[PDB]
């Protein structure tokens, strides 16, 4: 069942990537931002910047060099301002991209190379795996996560008062299906008959607020009889 | 914030990993004790004492926030920095920038347009430099704020929606929970440790 | 988590009601467009920051009417229905300060 | 029949968890969901 769910989930990722065109929004936005920055930088050559000519080869021909020098100064001031603006934007974008790349390296390390217990760091749910996929100027992670589906109400109590002493679950939760009491792990309903193997005694019944009377099965007692 | 608080109180960390699953708070805090290597025995033996300590700690946070005025220093600094940058940008209009007049309507009246054009050029150069400086400062501040917001989202995810074993990430001590509180242009976490 | 969502119209800032200033500004190129685009990106970034910090939850949850939490008191952090805006007592002075 | 509608957004369904001092909800089934994350 889990293998089928994993295969079907990967197939659904395949289909969703195939159909929806806005899936790779981050990479597309980065590429488009860089492209439009380059296009703006190139188009800045066509602006006069106060010079009577936006093309440098005409201002040197129509005007004498002693007078054309001030127009060249205007053009160089404008183009240098354009380059400084472009470089500042590029440096800020590169800082953002470096932060994203550090995050991608961290996600690779903690999810491809291990299982991360950080909540919602790698996928929504109890993280299981992660499969990197290359992409143009980026990376794509297929965060395999464990998501519980079908919950069921139960009656629970912090402890279990047996033989005049509190019993707490070694690992799990005391639950009852109305009449009988069971200890169940915290993430998957697997009722277990109450026993000293999976419960540890921790004092008397008076202190606990919420204790309920019950019985705790003793594994060794039947072998004592037989 | 109230939805996050209600999910944390009633369900625990289960509301961030799928369907919210109800669990009594004296049992959720026992979960969180098991999450720091302290057996859940401790709480059910000292439930009233721990509840009283939790209530008194929240009350002390109430009192300390109410009394000390420099508590919200980060948010106050961010707001003051933005307002001061805006004020500087506005005041930059009163500077001559080398033009013989700092007001654009007087240079076009007292001076003829062919000669007033160079003064308009000086004014536009100065004001464009002011705008570029303001936008660069705003972009750097926005990068810093985006880093802080990513950290806030991480803290919400790992401490409001779960119990984080990262040391000193959410509070000094063995972290137990964290309760988000909204704030003007920010968030406040009550890291229970 | 976010900063003030301001925006500056470059033409209005550089140039008042006059059109000669605007005419001289058009010849510099697309500096004003770049500045406006950067400011709009900052504004959208602030909205994304708020929606990324606070909208971790997908379904709005409500605290039960009776706060029987085994002694643990949250009245300071849970919303107060008495005041007009359902901000908690801590949040009230967080906004006041 | 079709027109642009302006409204205050809805954060989502108001899901009041059936909290009690005795009720727990242990899931009996799961879902191996694969989430796609894109990073420049
Ligand atoms: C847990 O959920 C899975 C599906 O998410 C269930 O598996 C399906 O059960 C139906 C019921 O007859 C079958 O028709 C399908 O073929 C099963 N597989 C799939 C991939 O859908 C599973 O039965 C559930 N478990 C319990 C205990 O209810
Ligand atoms: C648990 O009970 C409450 C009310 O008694 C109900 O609203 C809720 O749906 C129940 N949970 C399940 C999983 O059926
Ligand atoms: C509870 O589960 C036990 C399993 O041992 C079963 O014998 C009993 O009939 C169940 N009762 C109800 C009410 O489901
Ligand atoms: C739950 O709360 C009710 C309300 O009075 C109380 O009667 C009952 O004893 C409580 N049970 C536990 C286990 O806390
Ligand atoms: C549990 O049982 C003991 C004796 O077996 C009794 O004294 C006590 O009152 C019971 N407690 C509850 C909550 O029924
Ligand atoms: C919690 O504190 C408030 C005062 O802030 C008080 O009125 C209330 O009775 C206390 N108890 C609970 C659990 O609501």
């Amino acid at each position: 069942l889990i293998a089928n769910q994993f295969n079907s989930a990967i197939g659904k990722i395949q289909d969703s990537l195939s159909s929806t065109p806005s899936a790779l929004g981050k990479l597309q936005d980065v590429v488009n931002q860089n492209a439009q920055a380059l296009n703006t930088l190139v188009k800045q050559l066509s602006s006069n910047f106060g010079a009577i000519s936006s093309v440098l080869n005409d201002i040197l021909s129509r005007l004498d060099p002693p007078e054309a020098e001030v127009q060249i100064d205007r053009l160089i001031t404008g183009r240098l301002q354009s380059l400084q603006t472009y470089v500042t934007q590029q440096l800020i974008r590169a800082a953002e991209i470096r932060a994203s790349a550090n995050l991608a390296a961290t996600k690779m390390s903690e999810c491809v190379l291990g299982q991360s217990k950080r909540v919602d760091f790698c996928g929504k749910g109890y993280h299981l795996m992660s499969f990197p996929q290359s992409a143009p100027h980026g990376v794509v992670f297929l965060h395999v996560t464990y998501v519980p589906a079908q919950e069921k109400n139960f009656t629970t109590a912090p402890a279990i008062c047996h033989d005049g002493k509190a019993h707490f679950p070694r690992e799990g939760v005391f639950v009852s299906n109305g009449t009988h009491w069971f200890v169940t792990q915290r993430n998957f309903y697997e009722p277990q008959i109450i026993t000293t193997d999976n419960t540890f005694v921790s004092g008397n019944c008076d202190v606990v607020i919420g204790i309920v009377n019950n019985t705790v099965y003793d594994p060794l007692q039947p072998e004592l009889d037989s | 914030t109230s939805a996050l608080l209600a999910g944390t109180i009633t369900s625990g960390w289960t509301f961030g990993a799928g369907p919210a699953l109800q669990i009594p708070f004296p049992m959720q805090m026992a979960y969180r004790f098991n999450g720091i290597g302290v057996t859940q025995n401790v709480l059910y033996e000292n439930q009233k004492l721990i509840a009283n300590q939790f209530n008194s700690a929240i009350g002390k946070i109430q009192d300390s926030l109410s009394s000390t005025p420099s508590a919200l220093g980060k948010l106050q600094d961010v707001v003051n920095q933005n307002a001061q940058a805006l004020n500087t940008l506005v005041k930059q209009l009163s500077s001559n920038f080398g033009a013989i007049s700092s007001v654009l309507n007087d240079i076009l009246s007292r001076l003829d347009p062919p000669e007033a054009e160079v003064q308009i050029d000086r004014l536009i150069t100065g004001r464009l430099q002011s705008l570029q400086t303001y936008v660069t400062q705003q972009l750097i501040r926005a990068a810093e704020i985006r880093a802080s917001a990513n950290l806030a989202a991480t803290k919400m995810s790992e401490c409001v929606l779960g119990q984080s074993k990262r040391v000193d990430f959410c509070g000094k001590g063995y972290h137990l929970m964290s309760f988000p509180q909204s704030a003007p242009h920010g968030v406040v976490f009550l890291h229970v440790t | 988590v976010s900063m003030t969502k301001t925006s500056v119209d470059c033409t209005m800032y550089i140039c008042g009601d006059s059109t000669e200033c605007s005419n001289l500004l058009l010849q510099y190129g697309s500096f004003c467009t770049q500045l406006n685009r950067a400011l709009t990106g900052i504004a959208v970034e602030q909205d994304k920051n708020t929606q990324e910090v606070f909208a971790q939850v997908k379904q709005i949850y409500k605290t039960p009417p009776i706060k029987d939490f085994g002694g643990f008191n949250f009245s300071q952090i849970l919303p107060d229905p008495s005041k007009p805006s359902k901000r908690s007592p801590i949040e009230d002075l967080l906004f006041n300060k | 029949s079709q027109s642009i509608i302006a409204y205050t957004m809805s954060l989502g369904a108001e899901n009041s968890v059936a909290y009690s001092n005795n009720s727990i909800a242990i899931p009996t089934n799961f879902t191996i969901s694969v989430t796609t994350e894109i990073l420049p």
